[PDB]
């Protein structure tokens, strides 16, 4: 019985004994095993990695993530855009399209002026999913440093740092966003799979 | 993330442990020497 | 191209700049630094991870 128990408590008490608090090697020893145990449990929750895996929850930002993803489409498809009024404005353009002439065949522009008003609208859908997203990430983040309890003042700065750096991403996401829309807006590409022919 | 939790100021304070830590070493090395001795006076009794 | 060149060079040379032959928290950080990289590197070769 007590050789078993020195046995247990021997690894640790093998440093305990050597304590003295003006220590840089300790202090900065510890700092890279808290930096190296948050890089392991950060990735593990999100990239799936290791061989550590929580078998009684969604494995958070992996999954909830994951899941922004397939929550996303739905809204892409709330739009309901009003038939009517696109049939009164499609008769509209094609009379003034034509303008002074009667018109012989079909003309273009009345399809790419539709088509412009509809694409403008999926901003507000993208703008949620980053929303979303960086929020998921901020939770993940909160989670991992539950293990530094041991050191405060390195979790607070640990959850400052990381919480910022997410955040300040967000700008530069976004405008990334913008811009893919605006590209599909710049030119109506007919020679896809479309009807063509029709 | 290590370089830039390095380069703040006052790393003596960064580090510092809670007193509980405190608590729990000394603690177990006052375990630790104690069941030395039990186990040291077991077997000069077996003998 | 010249500010193409100069961004991959700006990463580096901010170290330099401040370069000085005696400075005990350089060497520190460039310890820790080489040391996490060691253990990354060998368990990405033997484990077959990343």
């Amino acid at each position: 019985k007590l050789q078993s128990q020195l046995l247990s408590i021997e690894k640790e008490v093998e440093e305990y004994k050597n304590f003295r608090p003006d220590d840089p090697a300790r202090k900065t020893k510890a700092l890279l095993q808290m930096v190296q145990q948050f890089a392991v449990d950060f990735e593990k929750r999100i990239e799936g990695s290791g061989d550590q895996i929580d078998t009684y929850e969604l494995s958070g930002g992996a999954r909830i993530n994951r899941i922004f993803h397939e929550r996303f489409p739905f809204e892409l498809v709330k739009m309901e855009f009003d038939e009517k009024e696109l049939r009164r404005e499609i008769s509209y353009a094609i009379k003034n399209i034509h303008g002074i002439r009667t018109g012989l065949f079909t003309p273009d522009m009345a399809f790419e002026t539709i088509v412009k008003k509809q694409v403008k609208k999926i901003r507000e859908p993208c703008l949620k999913c980053v929303d979303m997203v960086i929020s998921e990430l901020i939770s993940t983040v909160r989670q991992c440093t539950k293990k530094l309890q041991q050191y405060p003042r390195l979790r607070e700065e640990m959850e400052r740092i990381v919480t910022t750096h997410i955040r300040e991403r967000e700008g530069r996401t976004k405008e990334q966003v913008m811009l893919l829309i605006d590209i599909e807006l710049a030119y109506m590409n007919t020679n896809h799979e479309d009807f063509i022919g029709f | 993330l290590l370089a830039n939790l390095y380069s703040c100021g006052d790393q003596n304070t960064l580090m510092e442990e809670s007193a509980e830590q405190a608590q729990r070493r000394d603690e177990m090395l006052r375990m630790y020497h104690a069941l030395k001795e039990a186990l040291s006076i077991i077997g000069n009794i077996n003998t």
